């Protein structure tokens, strides 16, 4: 392979670009909910899946930025839309985009300490109700809890439970 | 033609025989029939690394291959094997195993094992002639060639009693000889019974296996012979200053196979008449301390003598000798240039001397347990106290 | 002995080599599940074994690397195969390979913080359902919870419980 | 007294010497199991003994070292034997040996993170089922939980409970 | 080639010429922000780029020169404009201009020690928010952090990350 | 031996010769990454190797020289090629060439102070991604971090780790 | 005594003499690893020994000298052998040899700046794995970290710790 | 071959030479050079200086270790041809190089040697 690393990030909240004031992004940690399964005739657990964990995407701005402050605590959950973008560089110069469109509830706004000479950072966190990760313009993840979809290469892994539940 | 896609093939292959890959080389010499599938000329040594390589050069029903299967069940060793063709009388058979320079100019028999290096870069450190070392003429050709090739020849006695083994072991007072008298009784798959085997090749596979895991300074004297089901005679290791069959044969400097359907090679004395060279640990360590010293100082035969030639060899000799004290081959060596015999008249001839004293590790030959039943702790417990 | 230390690592996920972008590996911590056993006639516990703990192998990439992202959260648990390799050097120059083939469920994908000038590291973790450790090409460990096997030198330690349970 | 300090350590697992690759040893922490005893007619607890705590000895190698890897998780608990040795120096040059023969179950093998340029350290831990500490060749401790023995200067402190329990 | 060397410098702050009192100029040091990248299957780092470093151009006057003192510490950052000029001579007499238009915040004014008979030197330093280097009237560098542009021969190197971030 | 010393240097960047304006060259300092290894049974560390350090080759021009300025900060890392040449003289007159072809990222351009009468020196530094040193037309060094190669007399020292990692 | 001073040096790398091109040698600095020991009943520390420090011998050549360049970075550490020799003169004319045979890893090769008219000096440094200093043909020092030996007049100072550790 | 016409199957080209049997051999040799050529378009201009032949080899080796990196070849060999680089050839503009390499072989025929044994008929299915 080629040594490849992120060099640049961007954020689109509602189509508006945050191309001056987002120092840090955080994509949601996709964790499956394992239960360590030890049963008869075996000495070690085996970790069956039980569904996904709850996803939170957090991000920080350090200006005022009403274009992200006005999405806190709306009555409409899953109305914060948002696109986390990253450019992964690579040694040969072939920049690969990593774009994570996501949707949910902006669940906490954390204006930190305001010291005078120190940079003040508004920390936000969203409660992700839809998540699609595209790498090099190709769908890697697509997670929609309601309308239960877990696509991993465009392949919906939950077609098994969908016919079982009659969904 | 060819094939594209995946083939499946029903084929019987017999229960793989995993062994540690060993670095020791073994000189083997036994009988086979030169036929079609046997792709070996008779008095030509061939290098072997597999049971397939032993059954492609020699017949699978040959006595070479039974000796090579006897080694590959214990160590994945390198075998320089010389397939002496069969003969009618045992006088002419022992003459063909010994061999000689009786060709146009070639070397035949055991003497072709001296060609093992420069044909294959494998100078045999172990010499085995399975079933033929019971004759006293072959076991002297094993002796004089183990002295040349700087190896240990592994002999064997006859199938007969203990006294035929003792009286055959008194014919040799040589340092490089290691007799294993009781034959191996190994289960044959074809006849579905237990076939005899002369047990020299089973010693040599274990002798080379000990170099891999435990190092060449360790004795092979309690390790496990694999692929065997019993001995030709039951060998009796008991105590009590008795006439034990394992203790009778050790005092005639013969290793035996002692327990558990023929499980463990037992002795560690070589057939030497000198108590300074009693153990094969002493003989093998001194033999392979130098083969590591020599193969590692090949730059000292070229490189014309400068002022610090004799100093750069000593510090080179000490450096390839503290690697041996590190891994436990020796204990507190001593290397120095000989001050009394490094003349300039010797130096014009290219001669220059060094002294490489060392101490070998002793094998724990006889652990002694002095056990006593007392009534001392009859009051310390069993009382109201 | 000889002073011996790892110098280099590698990773094979599904035969594909990650020979440019895996900065850290972690073999699963093999812990036996001890219970401290204090009973009659004794002043100190003695720690009987109760089987093995649950094994997790974690590893990080810091490029995009769909060849490891596409194994998260599949319906087929124990479908992430994977080979962790290490080269332990030694002072005399005799490099000893340590190769740990393992199999399980890729249970969490953790894209960390995405700051602009900072290297961004995808942290992964697998839930190990099969584990074989070979050192110098010789089997040290072989742990398969289902089909209960715990081999320690090629010697299956669970042959005792296998005949007791009639497995 | 003389200012005295450890300078060198060693480890013997099964007679094999680890004289190249054990950077750290840890003898088991001998803690007695106190219960703080406050009762009638007294203002402060007094800490009666209730037996010893569970002993763990941990040690690390940082090569491959199958001669310690092959003792993990055997069916035979208390089959890991082992000798922790230390040389305490002293200012006048009189080196005092501290040798701790111990026996138990090698209960966890922890291969840490494997980064490329960084030294990789296998952390082990044993569950001590027998422990004898000799200082200057003289028995200080001897703890054997089964066959309840707690000797402190060669003097078995549990001879009192041994006759009470009829052991 | 021809042996070529600077012989003369000049400075224009806001169109005003400092053709009597600038003894030393310093163009901003263009350093890329490398991270030494060592990963799997490799013995040496490889230094991926992570963007440019922060640029500072410093220059000194040694008269009073209010025409540069009045640009310190304005509310308008990136309002100090400025042209650093140099004449590189060459042996054959073909003088090549090196002109570095730059823009930023005059971030420190350092009036040094004022001894009586000694020349007193005001040292300034600007925090470069735009930088274009022309050599022989041809664009070599053009660095504009906001509106992310890194042109190296008129060729914008950041067109790769610009489409990835949707800028 | 014969007393031998460099007398002359040269530089080829992209086949173009800098035979008028490179006053100083610097080949990359090849340092192995030692870790001082102190362990059991030994009083002194022993310095095991852990791979090579990061290589930087730096060089200076003191004219304008767009033929080296136009390689700063490209998207293509390891696109700066370059040949450092030296002629080592010797007392008897047998000049021995020392030629170091190298490849990497031109990572900093440092135009120094520009005083009027003083020679102005552009200091450059490259981040070496490939390095081959030939002395008297014979390969001494060949270091390629990706595709891990460390040849010291034409003998690849990393053939040991290459088979261990399955590279 | 007699006023005695070095006048001449020499170097043998692998038996080859560097009798034309080694301007400077440096024997390894033998430092013991002291810890300042302050404890009960005393007002000042007392500096107990904790073993030796890590030894580095460095030396410089200023020709090409492949006979020392070809020992950098081998897989075989402790394969650089080498003899540092010095002749200490004395006023009465009795020259005393100081010969330091040493063995280790050639850990850095530092080709310095290559200016045209200036002498170019390759600076090397070895990581000493064995060191014996003989003065007037008599063993002063003998330090071998693995196989722990510290002889000071032919007297091994580590015979105390050797029996304590069972080495 | 399979599954309602699912997979293209052969990989031999129609060659009468066993050196050029696989299309892997034919396509790799064809497109190792099209990456070598499109990438060394500066070697048809750029009149011959002293280090012209050296700057092509190190350019050829650099655009060939990019091919060994991604797995197209295995351990190439590039060098200027020492026997045919005359000066009479150099006045005509001709200058030669040798670009030996080894192609990756396709796994055309995996072979499974399967056997049914009664070896583990006692190891299980017994009181033990």
């Amino acid at each position: 392979m080629i040594p490849q690393t992120l060099t640049n990030t961007n954020l689109f909240i509602d189509g508006v670009s945050f191309a001056g004031d987002v120092p840090s992004l955080t994509l949601p940690k996709l964790a499956v909910k394992t239960e360590q399964y030890r049963a008869g005739g075996m000495d070690a657990p085996v970790s069956i899946d039980m569904g996904l964990e709850a996803m939170e995407a957090k991000f920080s701005t350090n200006g005022a930025r009403r274009e992200a402050l006005n999405f806190f605590g709306l009555a409409d959950q899953s109305a914060f839309n948002g696109v986390f973008r990253g450019s992964f560089k690579g040694q040969k110069g072939a920049s690969v985009p990593v774009v994570a469109t996501l949707r949910g509830l902006l669940k906490e706004v954390d204006p930190g300490d305001w010291k005078a000479g120190e940079k003040a950072e508004f920390k936000y966190a969203v409660a992700v109700s839809y998540y699609k990760l595209e790498v090099d313009g190709r769908e890697v993840y697509e997670i929609d809890p309601v309308n239960g979809v877990r696509a991993i290469n465009g392949v919906d892994q939950l077609a098994g439970m969908r016919n079982d539940l009659g969904l | 033609s060819f094939f594209h896609g995946v083939t499946v093939t029903n084929v019987d292959i017999g229960a793989r025989t995993i062994a540690l890959p060993a670095s020791s080389v073994i000189g083997l010499c036994d009988v086979f029939t030169p036929g079609a599938q046997a792709s070996a000329k008779p008095n030509v040594p061939v290098l072997l690394t597999s049971k397939k390589d032993a059954a492609a050069a020699f017949g699978i029903g040959s006595s070479i291959y039974l000796a090579c299967e006897a080694i590959y069940n214990r160590a994945q060793a390198v075998i320089v094997a010389v397939g002496v063709e069969t003969a009618e009388t045992p006088e002419a058979q022992a003459s063909a195993v010994i061999g000689g320079i009786s060709a146009a100019g070639e070397r035949t028999g055991l003497q072709a094992l001296l060609d093992g290096k420069s044909r294959f870069n494998a100078q045999p450190r172990l010499l085995v002639a399975p079933g033929h070392s019971a004759q006293q003429a072959v076991a002297t050709a094993m002796d004089g060639l183990a002295e040349k090739l700087r190896a240990i020849a592994i002999l064997d006695g006859p199938n007969s009693t203990d006294e035929a083994a003792v009286a055959y072991a008194k014919n040799f007072g040589s340092k490089r000889l290691f007799m294993v008298d009781p034959g191996v009784q190994v289960w044959d798959s074809a006849t579905n019974a237990a076939r005899n085997a002369p047990a020299s090749a089973y010693a040599a596979g274990l002798f080379a296996w000990t170099d891999a895991e435990y190092g060449f300074w360790s004795s092979p004297s309690n390790k496990e012979i694999k692929g065997v089901t019993g001995t030709s005679r039951p060998v009796e290791f008991l105590d009590g200053d008795e006439t034990c069959r394992a203790n009778l044969l050790n005092n005639a400097n013969i290793a035996t196979i002692i327990r558990d359907d023929g499980y463990r090679l037992w002795g560690n004395r070589t057939l030497s008449s000198d108590s300074k060279w009693a153990f094969v640990t002493r003989v093998r360590t001194m033999d392979l301390v130098m083969d590591a010293i020599l193969a590692g100082h090949k730059w000292a035969v070229d490189r014309g003598i400068t002022k610090t030639y004799v100093k750069d060899v000593t510090e080179g000799l000490r450096a390839f000798m503290r690697d041996l004290k590190n891994q436990g081959a020796v204990i507190n060596f001593e290397v120095y240039a000989d001050p009394d015999l490094n003349s300039a008249s010797q130096l014009a001839q290219g001669k220059v001397y060094w002294n490489i004293r060392f101490t070998d590790v002793p094998p724990a030959e006889n652990p002694n347990f002095r056990v006593e039943v007392t009534d001392q702790w009859l009051t310390e417990v069993l009382d109201v106290a």
